[PDB]
């Protein structure tokens, strides 16, 4: 009841800040926003 | 004979000419095309990145 309410918005809480969104493992932004010399991809991963 | 010869043979030129005739009125712009693209062709690629 008391218990069941916390831990069922911390099983969804979890759940969701947990989910692996997709996070900046993108080639296009750098792309067509870093136009520099030419090279294969080089993701300013610093 | 020579009646179905001539008669033949002309018929055969007229649609030659209509043959030739189309094709000037459908293919007399490829030259223009031609000319540019030729101006074009300047091909030469090293991947640098390869």
């Amino acid at each position: 009841l008391l218990s069941a309410h916390l831990e069922q918005i911390s099983i969804s809480c979890q759940g969701i800040d947990s989910l692996p969104f997709p996070p900046p493992k993108i080639f296009t932004n750098a792309l067509l926003s870093n136009p520099d010399i030419t090279s294969l991809i080089r993701d300013t991963e610093a | 004979s020579y009646a179905d010869c001539v008669c033949s043979l002309r018929t055969s030129l007229a649609f030659l000419e209509s043959s030739v005739a189309t094709l000037d009125n459908g293919v007399q712009d490829f030259p223009r095309l031609c000319h540019v693209l030729r101006t074009v062709r300047h091909y030469e690629l090293i991947p640098q990145t390869t």
